[PDB]
Protein backbone atom coordinates (compact mmCIF):
# COMPACT_ATOMS: atom_id res chain seq x y z
CA UNK A 1 0.00 0.00 0.00
CA UNK A 2 1.26 3.35 -1.15
CA UNK A 3 0.23 6.86 0.00
CA UNK A 4 0.33 9.54 -2.68
CA UNK A 5 0.41 13.18 -2.00
CA UNK A 6 -1.09 16.32 -3.66
CA UNK A 7 1.22 19.46 -2.79
CA UNK A 8 -1.38 22.21 -4.32
CA UNK A 9 -0.51 25.22 -6.70
CA UNK A 10 0.16 28.81 -5.26
CA UNK A 11 -2.96 30.42 -6.71
CA UNK A 12 -5.14 27.18 -7.21
CA UNK A 13 -8.78 26.46 -6.95
CA UNK A 14 -10.76 23.48 -6.43
CA UNK A 15 -13.71 22.31 -7.79
CA UNK A 16 -15.74 18.99 -6.11
CA UNK A 17 -18.20 16.71 1.85
CA UNK A 18 -15.06 15.71 0.46
CA UNK A 19 -13.59 14.34 -3.08
CA UNK A 20 -14.42 10.70 -3.14
CA UNK A 21 -12.71 8.04 -4.37
CA UNK A 22 -14.46 6.84 -7.46
CA UNK A 23 -13.85 10.46 -8.83
CA UNK A 24 -10.48 9.68 -8.31
CA UNK A 25 -10.38 6.56 -9.80
CA UNK A 26 -12.06 8.53 -12.94
CA UNK A 27 -9.03 10.58 -13.17
CA UNK A 28 -6.43 7.49 -12.71
CA UNK A 29 -8.56 5.91 -15.46
CA UNK A 30 -8.63 9.17 -17.46
CA UNK A 31 -5.20 9.47 -17.17
CA UNK A 32 -4.50 6.14 -18.18
CA UNK A 33 -6.34 6.48 -21.22
CA UNK A 34 -4.13 9.31 -22.04
CA UNK A 35 -1.03 7.63 -21.65
CA UNK A 36 -1.61 4.28 -23.12
CA UNK A 37 -5.12 4.51 -25.81
CA UNK A 38 -8.52 4.00 -24.94
CA UNK A 39 -7.38 -0.05 -25.94
CA UNK A 40 -4.71 -1.33 -23.50
CA UNK A 41 -6.70 0.00 -21.04
CA UNK A 42 -9.90 -2.77 -21.65
CA UNK A 43 -6.84 -4.87 -21.57
CA UNK A 44 -6.08 -4.37 -18.09
CA UNK A 45 -9.93 -3.18 -16.61
CA UNK A 46 -9.92 -5.98 -14.67
CA UNK A 47 -6.54 -5.10 -12.99
CA UNK A 48 -7.21 -1.26 -12.65
CA UNK A 49 -10.91 -2.19 -10.94
CA UNK A 50 -9.40 -3.98 -8.58
CA UNK A 51 -7.55 -1.33 -6.90
CA UNK A 52 -8.04 -0.12 -3.58
CA UNK A 53 -8.64 3.72 -2.83
CA UNK A 54 -9.34 6.12 -0.26
CA UNK A 55 -11.04 9.17 -0.57
CA UNK A 56 -8.85 13.22 -1.05
CA UNK A 57 -8.03 13.85 2.39
CA UNK A 58 -6.01 16.13 4.16
CA UNK A 59 -2.25 16.57 5.72
CA UNK A 60 -0.38 19.02 7.39
CA UNK A 61 2.83 18.68 7.59
CA UNK A 62 3.17 15.05 9.65
CA UNK A 63 -0.71 15.10 10.39
CA UNK A 64 -2.82 13.07 8.26
CA UNK A 65 -6.93 13.40 8.50
CA UNK A 66 -9.14 10.82 8.34
CA UNK A 67 -13.08 10.45 8.57
CA UNK A 68 -14.78 10.46 11.66
CA UNK A 69 -15.89 6.32 12.21
CA UNK A 70 -19.52 6.44 12.01
CA UNK A 71 -19.72 4.65 15.31
CA UNK A 72 -22.25 5.91 17.93
CA UNK A 73 -19.95 5.55 20.42
CA UNK A 74 -19.26 9.32 19.08
CA UNK A 75 -22.29 10.90 19.72
CA UNK A 76 -23.24 19.52 24.81
CA UNK A 77 -24.15 18.38 21.83
CA UNK A 78 -20.95 19.62 20.31
CA UNK A 79 -19.44 16.59 19.04
CA UNK A 80 -21.86 16.81 15.85
CA UNK A 81 -19.47 19.46 14.20
CA UNK A 82 -16.20 17.20 14.40
CA UNK A 83 -15.67 15.00 11.21
CA UNK A 84 -12.01 14.38 11.24
CA UNK A 85 -9.33 12.26 13.43
CA UNK A 86 -5.47 12.69 12.71
CA UNK A 87 -4.56 9.38 12.17
CA UNK A 88 -2.23 9.50 15.00
CA UNK A 89 -5.24 10.58 17.24
CA UNK A 90 -7.51 7.54 15.74
CA UNK A 91 -4.68 4.79 16.65
CA UNK A 92 -4.67 6.26 20.09
CA UNK A 93 -8.71 5.33 19.76
CA UNK A 94 -7.33 2.06 19.29
CA UNK A 95 -4.38 1.32 21.93
CA UNK A 96 -6.48 3.21 24.55
CA UNK A 97 -4.33 5.89 24.84
CA UNK A 98 -6.60 8.29 23.96
CA UNK A 99 -10.40 8.42 26.30
CA UNK A 100 -13.06 8.88 24.52
CA UNK A 101 -16.11 7.79 27.00
CA UNK A 102 -14.31 10.02 30.25
CA UNK A 103 -12.24 12.41 28.82
CA UNK A 104 -14.30 14.42 26.44
CA UNK A 105 -13.69 17.46 27.34
CA UNK A 106 -9.86 17.68 27.76
CA UNK A 107 -10.52 16.61 24.28
CA UNK A 108 -12.70 19.16 23.17
CA UNK A 109 -11.52 21.88 24.74
CA UNK A 110 -7.11 21.09 24.23
CA UNK A 111 -7.02 18.56 21.31
CA UNK A 112 -9.85 20.25 18.61
CA UNK A 113 -9.07 22.22 15.91
CA UNK A 114 -11.82 24.53 14.86
CA UNK A 115 -14.18 22.23 16.36
CA UNK A 116 -14.33 19.96 13.40
CA UNK A 117 -10.61 17.94 13.68
CA UNK A 118 -9.66 16.13 16.54
CA UNK A 119 -5.61 15.38 16.87
CA UNK A 120 -3.03 13.89 19.82
CA UNK A 121 -1.58 15.96 22.74
CA UNK A 122 1.87 15.56 20.71
CA UNK A 123 0.52 17.20 17.64
CA UNK A 124 -0.79 20.67 19.54
CA UNK A 125 2.55 21.82 19.91
CA UNK A 126 3.52 21.95 16.27
CA UNK A 127 0.09 22.88 15.56
CA UNK A 128 0.78 26.07 17.50
CA UNK A 129 4.37 26.45 16.04
CA UNK A 130 2.85 26.11 12.41
CA UNK A 131 -0.13 28.37 12.71
CA UNK A 132 1.29 30.77 15.17
CA UNK A 133 -0.90 30.46 18.00
CA UNK A 134 -0.19 31.14 21.43
CA UNK A 135 -3.84 30.53 23.38
CA UNK A 136 -3.28 28.06 25.68
CA UNK A 137 -6.39 26.01 24.36
CA UNK A 138 -7.05 24.95 20.58
CA UNK A 139 -10.91 26.12 21.50
CA UNK A 140 -9.93 29.53 21.36
CA UNK A 141 -8.15 29.45 17.90
CA UNK A 142 -10.00 29.55 15.01
CA UNK A 143 -7.95 28.55 11.82
CA UNK A 144 -8.30 29.49 8.53
CA UNK A 145 -7.54 25.93 6.53
CA UNK A 146 -9.73 26.11 3.41
CA UNK A 147 -11.67 28.77 2.22
CA UNK A 148 -14.60 28.21 0.75
CA UNK A 149 -16.84 30.49 -1.73
CA UNK A 150 -20.05 29.62 -3.11
CA UNK A 151 -20.52 30.67 -6.57
CA UNK A 152 -24.11 31.50 -9.35
CA UNK A 153 -23.44 29.89 -12.33
CA UNK A 154 -25.63 28.89 -15.33
CA UNK A 155 -25.69 25.68 -16.95
CA UNK A 156 -27.73 32.34 -21.25
CA UNK A 157 -30.44 30.59 -20.38
CA UNK A 158 -31.09 27.17 -18.80
CA UNK A 159 -30.47 25.63 -15.20
CA UNK A 160 -29.27 28.25 -12.15
CA UNK A 161 -26.89 26.41 -9.96
CA UNK A 162 -24.07 26.71 -7.10
CA UNK A 163 -20.57 25.69 -7.00
CA UNK A 164 -18.70 25.75 -4.20
CA UNK A 165 -14.81 26.79 -4.81
CA UNK A 166 -12.74 25.45 -2.08
CA UNK A 167 -8.82 27.41 -1.22
CA UNK A 168 -5.96 25.51 0.67
CA UNK A 169 -3.93 27.20 3.39
CA UNK A 170 0.07 26.76 2.21
CA UNK A 171 0.46 24.50 5.16
CA UNK A 172 -2.41 22.16 3.95
CA UNK A 173 -1.82 19.29 0.81
CA UNK A 174 -4.04 16.80 -0.32
CA UNK A 175 -3.45 13.07 0.45
CA UNK A 176 -4.92 9.66 -0.60
CA UNK A 177 -4.00 6.12 -0.17
CA UNK A 178 -4.03 3.82 -2.94
CA UNK A 179 -3.77 0.04 -3.08
CA UNK A 180 -2.61 -1.68 -6.15
CA UNK A 181 -3.84 -4.85 -5.18
CA UNK A 182 -0.89 -6.66 -7.62
CA UNK A 183 2.98 -6.84 -8.43
CA UNK A 184 3.07 -6.56 -12.26
CA UNK A 185 5.54 -3.89 -12.50
CA UNK A 186 4.96 -2.85 -16.36
CA UNK A 187 1.68 -2.52 -14.64
CA UNK A 188 2.54 -0.52 -11.64
CA UNK A 189 4.78 2.04 -13.49
CA UNK A 190 1.84 2.78 -15.46
CA UNK A 191 -0.75 3.17 -12.53
CA UNK A 192 2.10 5.53 -10.86
CA UNK A 193 2.34 7.31 -14.41
CA UNK A 194 -1.37 7.63 -14.57
CA UNK A 195 -1.69 9.12 -11.20
CA UNK A 196 1.73 11.53 -11.59
CA UNK A 197 -0.02 12.71 -14.73
CA UNK A 198 -2.61 14.47 -12.05
CA UNK A 199 0.25 17.09 -11.24
CA UNK A 200 -0.42 18.50 -14.85
CA UNK A 201 -4.12 17.30 -15.09
CA UNK A 202 -6.00 18.14 -11.85
CA UNK A 203 -8.66 17.41 -10.03
CA UNK A 204 -12.51 18.23 -10.33
CA UNK A 205 -14.59 19.81 -12.82
CA UNK A 206 -9.36 22.57 -12.73
CA UNK A 207 -7.51 22.92 -9.94
CA UNK A 208 -3.95 22.17 -10.60
CA UNK A 209 -0.71 20.80 -8.70
CA UNK A 210 3.03 22.50 -7.98
CA UNK A 211 3.98 18.33 -7.00
CA UNK A 212 2.34 15.07 -6.97
CA UNK A 213 4.50 12.76 -5.51
CA UNK A 214 3.82 8.71 -4.39
CA UNK A 215 5.88 7.78 -1.45
CA UNK A 216 5.64 4.98 1.28
CA UNK A 217 3.40 4.65 4.39
CA UNK A 218 4.14 6.78 7.04
CA UNK A 219 4.85 5.22 10.51
CA UNK A 220 1.29 5.20 12.05
CA UNK A 221 -0.17 4.26 8.52
CA UNK A 222 2.18 1.30 8.37
CA UNK A 223 2.34 0.11 11.96
CA UNK A 224 -1.61 0.38 11.55
CA UNK A 225 -2.23 -1.64 7.77
CA UNK A 226 0.75 -4.19 8.82
CA UNK A 227 -0.93 -7.35 8.22
CA UNK A 228 1.29 -9.06 10.28
CA UNK A 229 0.54 -6.97 13.62
CA UNK A 230 -1.68 -6.36 16.20
CA UNK A 231 -4.79 -4.46 14.59
CA UNK A 232 -4.87 -7.17 11.91
CA UNK A 233 -7.25 -9.29 13.90
CA UNK A 234 -9.22 -6.38 15.19
CA UNK A 235 -13.09 -6.93 14.16
CA UNK A 236 -14.55 -4.42 12.65
CA UNK A 237 -12.97 -1.61 10.14
CA UNK A 238 -13.49 1.83 8.71
CA UNK A 239 -13.99 2.77 5.31
CA UNK A 240 -11.54 5.56 4.16
CA UNK A 241 -13.40 5.71 0.61
CA UNK A 242 -16.78 5.35 -0.92
CA UNK A 243 -18.12 1.58 -0.68
CA UNK A 244 -20.49 0.30 -3.34
CA UNK A 245 -21.55 -3.12 -1.90
CA UNK A 246 -21.64 -6.53 -3.31
CA UNK A 247 -24.59 -9.13 -2.54
CA UNK A 248 -22.58 -10.75 -0.31
CA UNK A 249 -21.01 -8.02 2.01
CA UNK A 250 -24.13 -6.50 2.66
CA UNK A 251 -24.28 -8.92 6.14
CA UNK A 252 -21.07 -6.97 7.31
CA UNK A 253 -22.42 -3.39 7.28
CA UNK A 254 -22.67 -2.39 10.78
CA UNK A 255 -23.31 1.75 10.87
CA UNK A 256 -23.26 3.51 7.73
CA UNK A 257 -24.09 6.59 5.92
CA UNK A 258 -25.71 6.58 2.69
CA UNK A 259 -24.68 8.76 -0.71
CA UNK A 260 -25.58 8.84 -4.38
CA UNK A 261 -22.97 8.55 -6.42
CA UNK A 262 -24.26 9.07 -10.71
CA UNK A 263 -24.08 11.18 -13.94
CA UNK A 264 -24.83 14.73 -15.53
CA UNK A 265 -27.44 16.15 -16.59
CA UNK A 266 -26.42 15.83 -19.98
CA UNK A 267 -29.30 18.12 -21.62
CA UNK A 268 -33.37 19.45 -20.83
CA UNK A 269 -34.34 16.41 -22.84
CA UNK A 270 -33.49 13.70 -20.24
CA UNK A 271 -35.56 16.03 -17.41
CA UNK A 272 -38.42 13.53 -18.46
CA UNK A 273 -35.85 10.33 -18.78
CA UNK A 274 -36.07 8.81 -15.00
CA UNK A 275 -32.81 9.28 -13.06
CA UNK A 276 -30.38 6.08 -12.34
CA UNK A 277 -28.52 6.76 -9.27
CA UNK A 278 -25.51 4.25 -7.47
CA UNK A 279 -26.16 4.04 -3.78
CA UNK A 280 -22.43 3.89 -1.63
CA UNK A 281 -21.22 4.00 2.30
CA UNK A 282 -19.86 7.32 3.03
CA UNK A 283 -16.29 7.15 4.26
CA UNK A 284 -16.35 6.48 7.68
CA UNK A 285 -18.47 3.61 7.97
CA UNK A 286 -18.32 0.90 10.11
CA UNK A 287 -18.50 -2.98 8.39
CA UNK A 288 -17.48 -6.23 10.03
CA UNK A 289 -15.06 -8.44 8.92
CA UNK A 290 -14.28 -7.26 5.60
CA UNK A 291 -15.98 -5.14 2.78
CA UNK A 292 -14.88 -5.91 -0.80
CA UNK A 293 -16.61 -3.76 -3.33
CA UNK A 294 -17.61 -3.60 -6.75
CA UNK A 295 -17.08 -1.33 -9.70
CA UNK A 296 -20.33 -0.04 -11.43
CA UNK A 297 -20.79 0.49 -15.03
CA UNK A 298 -17.84 5.33 -18.05
CA UNK A 299 -17.07 3.53 -14.41
CA UNK A 300 -17.92 3.81 -10.96
CA UNK A 301 -15.19 2.52 -8.57
CA UNK A 302 -16.35 1.47 -5.04
CA UNK A 303 -13.19 -0.67 -3.80
CA UNK A 304 -12.40 1.52 -0.40
CA UNK A 305 -9.71 1.68 1.37
CA UNK A 306 -10.38 -0.54 5.16
CA UNK A 307 -8.71 0.82 8.24
CA UNK A 308 -9.09 -1.59 11.17
CA UNK A 309 -11.91 -0.56 14.20
CA UNK A 310 -12.33 -1.46 17.80
CA UNK A 311 -15.23 0.16 19.34
CA UNK B 1 -3.08 7.90 -30.08
CA UNK B 2 -1.20 8.28 -27.25
CA UNK B 3 0.28 11.18 -25.32
CA UNK B 4 4.04 11.82 -26.15
CA UNK B 5 4.67 15.09 -23.53
CA UNK B 6 4.07 18.12 -21.80
CA UNK B 7 5.50 21.32 -22.81
CA UNK B 8 5.04 24.15 -20.09
CA UNK B 9 5.32 27.69 -21.14
CA UNK B 10 5.90 29.49 -17.55
CA UNK B 11 6.64 33.23 -17.54
CA UNK B 12 5.82 36.97 -16.79
CA UNK B 13 3.21 39.00 -18.32
CA UNK B 14 3.95 42.69 -17.77
CA UNK B 15 1.05 45.46 -18.41
CA UNK B 16 2.39 48.58 -20.59
CA UNK B 17 -0.66 50.47 -19.76
CA UNK B 18 -3.27 50.60 -16.66
CA UNK B 19 -6.64 48.16 -16.73
CA UNK B 20 -9.51 48.47 -15.01
CA UNK B 21 -11.48 45.45 -13.34
CA UNK B 22 -13.50 41.25 -19.72
CA UNK B 23 -9.56 41.24 -19.46
CA UNK B 24 -8.70 41.58 -16.12
CA UNK B 25 -11.30 40.03 -13.27
CA UNK B 26 -11.26 40.00 -9.56
CA UNK B 27 -11.35 36.67 -8.57
CA UNK B 28 -13.91 35.14 -6.03
CA UNK B 29 -11.52 35.20 -3.20
CA UNK B 30 -10.39 38.61 -3.68
CA UNK B 31 -7.32 37.86 -6.10
CA UNK B 32 -6.96 40.36 -9.56
CA UNK B 33 -6.48 37.87 -12.28
CA UNK B 34 -6.28 37.59 -15.73
CA UNK B 35 -8.58 34.84 -17.08
CA UNK B 36 -7.10 31.97 -19.24
CA UNK B 37 -9.62 31.85 -21.83
CA UNK B 38 -9.98 35.60 -22.07
CA UNK B 39 -6.40 35.62 -22.75
CA UNK B 40 -6.34 32.36 -25.14
CA UNK B 41 -9.41 34.04 -26.88
CA UNK B 42 -7.66 36.84 -27.72
CA UNK B 43 -4.90 35.02 -29.42
CA UNK B 44 -7.11 33.09 -30.94
CA UNK B 45 -8.69 36.00 -32.50
CA UNK B 46 -5.26 37.10 -33.55
CA UNK B 47 -4.28 34.10 -34.96
CA UNK B 48 -7.41 33.46 -37.00
CA UNK B 49 -7.21 37.01 -38.36
CA UNK B 50 -3.77 36.52 -39.66
CA UNK B 51 -5.14 33.46 -41.78
CA UNK B 52 -8.03 34.93 -43.33
CA UNK B 53 -17.69 32.22 -33.71
CA UNK B 54 -14.39 31.02 -33.80
CA UNK B 55 -13.33 28.09 -36.36
CA UNK B 56 -14.44 25.17 -36.09
CA UNK B 57 -12.96 21.37 -37.85
CA UNK B 58 -10.67 19.00 -36.91
CA UNK B 59 -7.84 19.14 -39.57
CA UNK B 60 -6.67 22.92 -39.29
CA UNK B 61 -3.47 25.09 -38.09
CA UNK B 62 -6.00 26.79 -34.99
CA UNK B 63 -8.12 24.30 -34.57
CA UNK B 64 -5.68 21.38 -33.70
CA UNK B 65 -4.43 23.90 -31.25
CA UNK B 66 -7.03 25.46 -29.09
CA UNK B 67 -9.56 22.90 -30.24
CA UNK B 68 -12.68 23.46 -32.37
CA UNK B 69 -15.74 25.52 -31.51
CA UNK B 70 -17.89 22.46 -31.27
CA UNK B 71 -17.11 18.82 -29.45
CA UNK B 72 -18.24 16.68 -32.62
CA UNK B 73 -15.60 17.74 -34.75
CA UNK B 74 -12.77 16.86 -32.99
CA UNK B 75 -10.42 14.82 -34.77
CA UNK B 76 -7.60 15.20 -32.94
CA UNK B 77 -6.98 15.66 -29.06
CA UNK B 78 -6.37 19.67 -28.44
CA UNK B 79 -3.16 20.07 -27.53
CA UNK B 80 -2.66 23.77 -25.48
CA UNK B 81 -4.14 24.65 -22.42
CA UNK B 82 -3.97 28.40 -20.95
CA UNK B 83 -4.29 29.01 -17.06
CA UNK B 84 -5.33 31.76 -15.12
CA UNK B 85 -2.53 34.52 -14.74
CA UNK B 86 -2.88 35.71 -11.32
CA UNK B 87 -1.60 39.05 -10.13
CA UNK B 88 2.15 38.78 -8.08
CA UNK B 89 2.69 40.84 -5.22
CA UNK B 90 5.11 43.28 -5.50
CA UNK B 91 -11.49 50.40 -10.18
CA UNK B 92 -8.09 49.91 -12.56
CA UNK B 93 -4.90 48.34 -12.15
CA UNK B 94 -1.52 50.27 -12.27
CA UNK B 95 1.21 49.61 -14.97
CA UNK B 96 4.26 48.01 -14.75
CA UNK B 97 2.03 44.85 -13.19
CA UNK B 98 2.75 41.62 -13.34
CA UNK B 99 0.75 38.25 -13.83
CA UNK B 100 2.63 34.88 -13.68
CA UNK B 101 1.01 33.00 -16.44
CA UNK B 102 1.43 29.23 -17.70
CA UNK B 103 0.67 27.45 -21.05
CA UNK B 104 0.01 23.82 -21.14
CA UNK B 105 1.16 22.15 -24.30
CA UNK B 106 -0.30 18.80 -25.12
CA UNK B 107 2.37 17.04 -27.87
CA UNK B 108 1.09 13.67 -29.11
CA UNK B 109 3.07 13.60 -32.51
CA UNK B 110 6.31 14.84 -33.76
CA UNK B 111 5.17 17.75 -36.11
CA UNK B 112 3.48 19.93 -33.37
CA UNK B 113 6.65 21.94 -33.12
CA UNK B 114 5.20 24.31 -35.52
CA UNK B 115 1.31 24.63 -33.41
CA UNK B 116 3.57 25.28 -30.37
CA UNK B 117 5.12 27.46 -32.78
CA UNK B 118 2.18 29.03 -34.47
CA UNK B 119 0.91 29.82 -30.63
CA UNK B 120 4.04 31.80 -29.64
CA UNK B 121 3.71 33.50 -32.67
CA UNK B 122 0.21 34.22 -31.55
CA UNK B 123 1.98 35.13 -28.21
CA UNK B 124 4.36 37.77 -30.58
CA UNK B 125 0.73 39.26 -32.54
CA UNK B 126 -1.02 39.94 -29.10
CA UNK B 127 2.23 41.52 -27.63
CA UNK B 128 2.04 44.48 -29.81
CA UNK B 129 -1.79 44.43 -30.46
CA UNK B 130 -4.09 44.48 -27.28
CA UNK B 131 -5.11 42.78 -24.31
CA UNK B 132 -8.77 43.69 -24.00
CA UNK B 133 -10.85 44.97 -26.60
CA UNK B 134 -11.46 43.46 -30.18
CA UNK B 135 -10.75 44.56 -34.14
CA UNK B 136 -10.79 48.15 -34.53
CA UNK B 137 -10.29 49.53 -30.95
CA UNK B 138 -8.73 47.53 -28.38
CA UNK B 139 -6.94 48.77 -25.12
CA UNK B 140 -4.53 47.59 -22.87
CA UNK B 141 -1.39 46.99 -24.30
CA UNK B 142 1.01 44.15 -22.55
CA UNK B 143 4.97 42.54 -23.11
CA UNK B 144 5.63 39.29 -22.91
CA UNK B 145 8.78 38.84 -20.28
CA UNK B 146 10.57 36.06 -18.70
CA UNK B 147 9.74 33.46 -20.16
CA UNK B 148 10.85 29.68 -19.23
CA UNK B 149 10.11 26.17 -21.26
CA UNK B 150 9.87 23.17 -19.21
CA UNK B 151 9.35 19.68 -20.68
CA UNK B 152 7.88 16.50 -19.24
CA UNK B 153 8.11 14.12 -21.44
CA UNK B 154 6.36 10.62 -21.13
CA UNK B 155 8.97 9.32 -19.26
CA UNK B 156 8.96 12.05 -16.61
CA UNK B 157 5.70 10.68 -14.74
CA UNK B 158 6.52 7.17 -15.37
CA UNK B 159 9.40 7.70 -12.98
CA UNK B 160 11.98 9.39 -14.27
CA UNK B 161 12.56 12.34 -12.79
CA UNK B 162 15.63 13.58 -14.30
CA UNK B 163 14.03 13.41 -17.64
CA UNK B 164 12.46 16.34 -16.85
CA UNK B 165 14.86 19.21 -18.11
CA UNK B 166 14.26 22.92 -17.88
CA UNK B 167 15.30 26.26 -20.03
CA UNK B 168 16.75 29.36 -18.23
CA UNK B 169 14.60 32.33 -18.51
CA UNK B 170 14.75 34.45 -21.80
CA UNK B 171 13.53 38.33 -21.95
CA UNK B 172 11.58 37.88 -24.90
CA UNK B 173 9.49 35.57 -27.38
CA UNK B 174 12.14 36.11 -30.22
CA UNK B 175 14.21 33.87 -27.73
CA UNK B 176 12.03 31.20 -27.40
CA UNK B 177 12.03 29.56 -30.88
CA UNK B 178 15.89 28.66 -30.57
CA UNK B 179 15.31 27.61 -26.94
CA UNK B 180 11.94 25.21 -28.36
CA UNK B 181 14.37 23.56 -30.23
CA UNK B 182 16.94 22.94 -28.23
CA UNK B 183 14.32 20.99 -26.37
CA UNK B 184 12.67 17.48 -27.93
CA UNK B 185 12.66 14.30 -25.86
CA UNK B 186 10.15 11.27 -27.02
ZN1 LIG C 1 -10.11 24.64 -38.53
Amino acid sequence: MKMVVLKPKINSKFHFKIFHSNSLFSAIVNNYIKLYGREDLEKNIEKIKNIRLSSLLYKIKNIYLIPKPEHPEFYPKDIKKIQFFSIKAYKELLDNELDWKNKIKHIVDYQTINKSIVISEKEIEEIKRIFGIKAEKLKHAKISLISKHLEQKVADKGQLYNIEFIKLNENVEFYFLIDYNNEDKEFIKKLEASIKLIEDEGLGGAGFFEKVEIVDLPEDFNEILDENSKYNNLEYKMLLGVGIPNKDDIKNIEYYKLIEIGGYIYSLECLTKPKRNILALTEGSIVKNDFIGDVKDVYTHGKPILLPFNP
Amino acid sequence: LTLKGKVILEGIIELETGMHINPVIRDAFGRILIPGSSLKGKIRALLERKDGLPHDCGECEICKIFGPHDSKNIKEPVRVIVRDAYLQPEERVVAGSKFKFEVVFNIYKESDKELIKKFIEGMKLLEDDYLGGSGSRGYGKIKFRDIKLICKPKEYYEGNENSKKESDEVESLNELESELDKIWGG
